[PDB]
């Protein structure tokens, strides 16, 4: 099994707010779990905690979330 | 005695991931897994991932093919040659591991070399001129200064893409090639297309735009499609003829996805009679990317003493074919 | 700046060795980083430590390595 932990800081604490919200709505929409994800909001910093069976499975998960996040930011 | 020396080849420069196995006299095994993007055009990051998941099953189904024990493999040649970064590193890595897993040596092969040597092998040509016509590659190459030298080439667009970006502008599924091949059949007249040969080099942008402009003019398509073949293949037939009677040789080889064109084969074997030199039409299947053409070009390298410890190995997306010494003709 | 850290365990300690090696050659091979990565071997477990500017950069880097390791793993298997 693989372990993953990401953290990205934002300019202000409210940008984190908005974003987390945008992704969190997506987190909750997700039907499948090729891996388990733990979503959390910190200071001006969102935190990810993934646990995959394999590395390929871990990979695709990260692409989803990391691709959701760049989505948020960029609109903003 | 020195047992029949066995090699295993890994090809993975573009979209095809394949693994071959040969020895001096045999072609024990070989199968590929092509990444088929229903879309069309380059898709690098998607390609590597395709590979990454099926590279496992190719190299392993192969061993079963050759029905040879895993201990029996002697060398491990991968395609470090020119290509797409994501894919090359996937192949490179996979090999660097198999070499360890099976406990044998390893060398990096150049990609187009394999096209020459596998074609040369399959036909029995001693020192031919090569017509490399793949994706964005229009190459005419020959062994001259103890190394394979590139003589002429497309200065704008690889003939294969000009073909496909017309299909994908004339509304056609990305199986572009053959769709226009078995389309130029019902071509009645020949329209006019910018014929650009200059030395042994060529240009294709001209052909395309002049073809698209004819398209909206509301011309026929079978006519346009028909004209483009005869006009561009005309440009290759000339360059070829020239390449021969420059580096002075008496044989030809066609390698690439373009090289599978029924009419192109004709326009070549025809020039053969008029040039007085053999037009070896390589096995109709070895024209696309295969892992085994790598194994063949490695075999030759190792046999002539060229070797490289694992650390030295690393991909090279910009690998000139005249960068490798080919001292065996 | 983003921060990343990945860990995957292998059945035995030697499988770890092998995969490390295979991929290590690739680590060194690369000319241009779209981010800064730190490669390490542990027990039977490889460690990744990434520092990227944005999230699109970090992502591509991860995809690379994670693809490399799945290559090594699958060959061995
Ligand atoms: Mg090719």
């Amino acid at each position: 099994r693989v372990q993953a932990k990401i953290e990205m800081e934002f300019p202000s604490e409210d940008v984190a707010k908005v974003v987390y919200e945008a992704v969190l709505y997506e987190h909750l929409s997700v039907p499948y779990r090729r891996s388990e994800i733990d979503f959390k909001l910190e200071g001006k910093k969102i935190i990810l905690d993934i646990k995959a069976t394999d590395s390929s499975a871990l990979r695709g998960t990260v692409n989803s979330y990391l691709r959701w996040i760049k989505a948020a930011i960029d609109v903003i | 005695a020195m047992d029949p020396m066995i090699v295993l080849g890994l090809e993975g420069t573009a979209h095809t991931i394949s693994c071959g196995i040969i020895d001096e006299s045999r072609i024990l095994a070989m199968e590929s897994s092509m990444y088929r993007p229903k879309t069309g055009g380059i898709r690098p990051l998607d390609a590597a991932v395709h590979h990454s998941e099926v590279i496992d099953t190719v190299i392993s189904r192969a061993l079963e093919k050759a029905k040879i024990s895993i201990h029996d493999i002697d060398l491990i040649g991968f395609s470090m040659g020119p290509g797409l970064a994501p894919s090359l590193r996937v192949t490179a890595t996979a090999a660097r591991t198999i070499s360890v897993l099976t406990g044998k040596p390893i060398i990096g092969v150049n990609h187009p070399l394999g096209h020459i040597e596998i074609g040369r092998r399959v036909t029995g040509a001693i020192d031919p001129v090569m017509l490399y016509v793949s994706g964005g590659n229009t190459q005419v190459i020959a062994h001259v200064n103890g190394r394979y030298r590139v003589l002429g080439e497309t200065l704008d667009i690889g003939i294969g893409n000009m073909i496909d970006k017309f299909a994908r502008e004339a509304g056609i599924p990305f199986p572009g090639g053959p769709e226009i091949e078995k389309l130029a059949m019902k071509g009645t007249k020949l329209l006019d297309l910018p014929y650009s040969v200059k030395g042994m080099d060529t240009a294709f942008s001209g052909i395309l735009t002049a073809a698209l402009q004819y398209l909206k003019t509301g011309q026929a398509i079978e006519d346009i499609s028909y004209s483009i073949q005869e006009t561009a293949f005309a440009m290759l037939v000339e360059v070829l003829e020239r390449a021969l009677y420059v580096s002075g040789k008496d044989e030809i080889l066609m390698a690439g996805g373009v090289a599978l064109n029924r009419r192109l084969r004709d326009m070549v074997t025809n020039m053969a009679r008029e040039a007085g030199i053999r037009s070896y039409l390589t096995d109709r299947e070895y024209c696309m990317d295969n892992g085994i053409m790598i194994a063949q070009a490695a075999l030759l390298m190792y046999k002539s003493g060229v070797r490289m410890s694992v650390e030295e190995t690393a991909v090279n997306p910009r690998f000139r074919i005249d960068e490798v010494d080919a001292p065996w003709i």
